[PDB]
């Protein structure tokens, strides 16, 4: 048995959301909406086709008839960014079916600034003979992170490792990055920067080889 | 064996918002009715299923608890909505009891007693009966207590009372004392003692 | 429209017999449980029995367990309640009264409200013969009320059947007049009193007698209250 | 051309057990299903196969309507390919079920204040039903090696149980009444339909 | 209260064999059927196994028939998974799915355990502070596998406290950074300390921030 899910919808805040899942026949039989949130363990929202488990607010509604199924989401919130799964049960063979996710991208939420802060490499670190920058990124809610890095004004691409921005709890993504280099460049060249460009504007921190006594 | 409790009596005035509390026994969950009824008349069901409005039963009423703790209540009291009224759980048909008697509320006022000795006719019978009034009073739970030589009465009274006068708001009491001519020759100290909210202390006549 | 309309109440002797009757309108009959409720002089309502719908369960108050029998013709859509050995304190008010939800089966089994009630016949037990009233003053004597209140009346003693009807004047004296509720006697017999409140100046210098009327027993008597 | 007894599966007055689930032949029919599905009474209505639309522009050879009590969180175990206690020691379906479940709350009927047990259900078996098969034996259920004659106590259990039903049970604990229809094809003139 | 806790996840390489435990607690473990779903890192669910309430009926995904076994016992409450010959698609998330009536849905999920398989070994992490109203962090690096688990206060901070996402690195291994946003005016006062664990090296390491 093959279900079919929209890789992705998206609808405006306080309007109603519809996902539909596909099948041949899967009116005989019944289908369980599952949502997961990132970092988490998916929880049920409908089972057997509309009852709702405790605990789950009225806004969601499930409907089987004919060839697809559909979930409804009234006056969708913020806090309905999750991945929908339907689960079908397939008797003739024993089995259970599920779908493909379906992303529920909220649309509004203004453009935030994202927060950079830079942290020099500690004496340890240095006493092993290796060094790390750890040029690190904090909240916004759009999709782009593009990061460079310059020792003194010339830029440098050697070692750097940027992992895939996430989605957060609080929508605004997270994302780090991480240069690698040997303690002799880091005591040689007079100062290393690392920007981040965010549709346009570009937010820059500076370290200096200087510590104190 | 009786399932239900709720007070003797609630006192309020037309216009007034009324709420009549009802405990019933444990296990009752849903189930539970409210009974209004007219003296003489058959009761009315107007509440079910402990907070459903019984169809062609005015809006004013309505039902609300859970458990074993219920009540009533009337958010705009009418003068036709002066009843007794029963709080019922619905099943293994328990008794009534007492209900609520829905009153009008009025500043208390003390009876004016009376107190009225044997006919002479009725003496010719061979028996005695004595009267003694208690007229226009709204606190209606009063005592009256015969005094024999001084010496408290018992079984040989019987009262009677009238629903709330229409006009004054008020209640009577009637009570009566059964003797025989035979044993009314030992006598001449025959007092009706009067317990009742307006006087600051029991009055004899 | 629903209606439940009864008949059969009536006067009997101690260990009689009595049949009531409801007749059913307005509704599938059959399918609702139905039940019988009364209520006493001076007491409070009381379920006297109850029937599911086919008649296969029936529920009888201790009090009258062995000695009443409900039934129902669903044929004539009428219910019944046969008595029998009635005792006097059987003497009420007898209601009929229909199950709101439909379907019961067993008669503790589900929940039992009562939409649609009947208006009840009168059934009385009791040995005394039809007998009009005595009439007795209420003491309009002087002392303690040289003020503008006075209590004065009559007494309606020793009667049977009720009911009795108290008249002052005709119907010309309506203001202040309280015509007690009757009371049961040990005897069998049935009493009251009708006791007036007037300004004891004069308000009509002893211009009162007091009318009461006992049609079972072709009563009327017309007493003065004088000191 | 008349119409045959909805209303003595749907109404009737009293239930049968769910190990003892009543059924009854339905033949000679013109059947009108519209009413049925727009009688808007009913908490569950569902079934595999026949679209729930075209029941009634469809013809049968015949019909059998089985009818029980059950809790009301058990009524998920109504589906072919279930498990659990009713699906595998009370009521079993195929694999290839044609007809419909339905299936509606009943607690103003079936349940009392204090506990109703006239309902039982089978807790103990040595195997699974085959499907549509009726079990009624009350032989006593040995669990342990000790073979007891029928005697009720150590590791011998009475099979069936009973369920109490209140009042103030949730609405999953409380009595739900269910009709599950199956119609039948064979080498037979197919009567029942209109 | 509802409660599923897995265990027995870890790193193994192809070839051998590997057993799951799932425990149940809040609930009528003897009347409710048991699943075993997967989750590839971020990738749709898929589901593994299932066994019914008495052990009467097994099912498993076509993927995984003849070298995964499903087995139950009602007598402690656990849900035991034995996999044999895993291959090297079998690197996900597994989840202990309960179904209170029927088997057809999963009512309760648990929160899940990694199973890593490849041809490579486990090294222990390296622990560096990160020198500092103020942020203060520390940085694990040059680790494998997921997960590994951070805690500030010896678990008594829950404020300001951001633990970011791991990053693979060009040589597979792994590394991430945790910090703390703190008032500047305990800077030179209250002490802070991080703790870091590492369960398939079974390293536990403490160390202090102080610039
Ligand atoms: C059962 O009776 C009700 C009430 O009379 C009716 O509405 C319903 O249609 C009946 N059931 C069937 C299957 O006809």
């Amino acid at each position: 048995y093959v279900l079919t899910q929209p890789p992705s919808v998206s609808v405006a805040p306080g309007k109603t959301a519809r996902i539909t899942c596909g099948g041949n026949n899967i009116g005989s039989k019944s289908v369980h909406w599952y949502q997961q949130k990132p970092g988490q363990a998916p929880v049920p929202v409908i089972y057997y086709d509309s009852d709702r488990p405790s605990g789950i607010p009225e806004r969601f509604s499930g409907s089987n008839s004919g060839n697809t199924a559909t979930l409804t989401i009234s006056r969708v919130e913020v806090g309905d960014e999750a991945d929908y799964y339907c689960q079908v049960w397939d008797s003739s063979s024993d089995r259970a079916v599920f779908g493909g996710g379906t992303t529920l991208t909220v649309l509004g939420q203004p453009k935030a600034a994202p927060s950079v802060t830079l942290f020099p490499p500690s004496s340890e670190e240095l006493q092993a003979n290796k060094a790390t920058l750890v040029c690190l990124i904090s909240d916004f809610y759009p999709g782009a992170v593009t990061v460079a890095w310059k020792a003194d004004s010339s830029p440098v691409k050697a070692g750097v490792e940027t992992t895939t921005p996430s989605k957060q709890s609080n929508n605004k993504y997270a994302a780090s990055s991480y240069l690698s280099l040997t303690p002799e460049q880091w005591k040689s060249h007079r100062s290393y920067s690392c920007q981040v460009t965010h549709e346009g504007s570009t937010v820059e921190k500076t370290v200096a080889p200087t510590e104190c006594s | 064996a009786q399932m239900t409790q709720s007070p003797s009596s609630v006192s309020a005035s037309v216009g007034d918002r009324v709420t009549i509390p009802c405990r019933a026994s444990q296990g009752i969950g849903n189930w539970l009715a409210w009974y209004q009824q007219k003296p003489g008349k058959a009761p009315k069901l107007l509440i079910y299923a402990a907070s459903s409005l019984q169809s062609g039963v005015p809006s004013r009423f309505s039902g609300s608890g859970s458990g074993t703790d219920f009540t009533l209540t009337i958010s705009s009291l009418q003068p036709e909505d002066f009843a007794t009224y029963y709080c019922q759980q619905a099943n293994s048909f328990p008794p009534f009891g007492q209900g609520t008697r829905l009153e009008i509320k009025r500043t208390v006022a003390a009876p004016s007693v009376f107190i009225f000795p044997p006919s002479d006719e009725q003496l010719k019978s061979g028996t005695a009966s004595v009267v003694c009034l208690l007229n226009n009073f709204y606190p209606r739970e009063a005592k009256v207590q015969w005094k024999v030589d001084n010496a408290l009465q018992s079984g040989n009274s019987q009262e009677s009372v009238t629903e709330q006068d229409s006009k004054d708001s008020t209640y009577s009491l009637s009570s009566t004392l059964t003797l025989s001519k035979a044993d009314y020759e030992k006598h001449k100290v025959y007092a009706c003692e009067v317990t009742h909210q307006g006087l600051s202390s029991p009055v004899t006549k | 429209e629903v209606q439940l309309l009864e008949s059969g109440g009536g006067l009997v002797q101690p260990g009689g017999s009595l049949r009531l009757s409801c007749a059913a309108s307005g509704f599938t009959f059959s399918s609702y449980a139905m039940s019988w409720v009364r209520q006493a002089p001076g007491k409070g309502l009381e379920w006297v029995s109850a029937i599911v719908g086919s008649g296969g369960s029936t529920y009888y108050a201790d009090s009258v367990k062995g000695r009443f029998i409900i039934s129902r013709d669903n044929s004539k859509n009428t219910l019944y309640l046969q008595m029998n050995s009635l005792r006097a304190e059987d003497t009420a008010v007898y209601y009929c009264a229909k199950s709101l939800i439909y379907g019961h089966y067993d008669i503790l089994t589900g929940a039992y409200y009562f939409d649609y009630w009947g208006q009840g016949t009168l059934v009385t037990v009791s040995s005394a013969s039809t007998k009009g009233p005595s009439v007795f003053p209420l003491a309009p004597s002087s002392k303690s009320t040289s003020g503008g209140t006075a209590a004065l009346g009559c007494l309606v003693k020793d009667y049977f059947p009720e009911p009795v009807t108290v008249s002052w004047n005709s119907g010309a004296l309506t203001s202040g007049v309280h015509t007690f509720p009757a009371v049961l006697q040990s005897s069998g017999l049935y009493s009251l009193s009708s006791v007036v409140t007037v300004p004891s100046s004069s308000l009509g210098t002893q211009t009162y007698i007091c009318n009461v009327n006992h049609k079972p027993s072709n009563t009327k008597v017309d007493k003065k209250v004088e000191p | 051309t008349n119409l045959c007894p909805f209303g003595e599966v749907f109404n009737a007055t009293r239930f049968a057990s769910v190990y003892a689930w009543n059924r009854k032949r339905i033949s000679n029919c013109v059947a009108d299903y519209s009413v049925l599905y727009n009688s808007a009474s009913f908490s569950t209505f569902k079934c595999y196969g026949v679209s729930p639309t075209k029941l009634n522009d469809l013809c049968f050879t015949n019909v059998y309507a089985d009818s029980f009590v059950i809790r009301g969180d058990e009524v998920r175990q109504i589906a072919p390919g279930q498990t659990g206690k009713i699906a595998d020691y009370n009521y079993k379906l195929p694999d290839d079920f044609t007809g419909c479940v339905i299936a509606w709350n009943s607690n103003n009927l079936d349940s009392k204040v204090g506990g109703n047990y006239n309902y039982l259900y089978r807790l103990f078996r040595k195997s699974n039903l085959k499907p549509f098969e009726r079990d009624i034996s009350t032989e006593i259920y040995q669990a342990g090696s000790t073979p007891c004659n029928g005697v009720e106590g150590f590791n011998c259990y009475f099979p069936l149980q009973s369920y109490g039903f209140q009042p103030t049970n949730g609405v999953g604990y409380q009595p739900y009444r269910v009709v599950v229809l199956s119609f039948e094809l064979l080498h037979a003139p197919a009567t029942v339909c209109g």
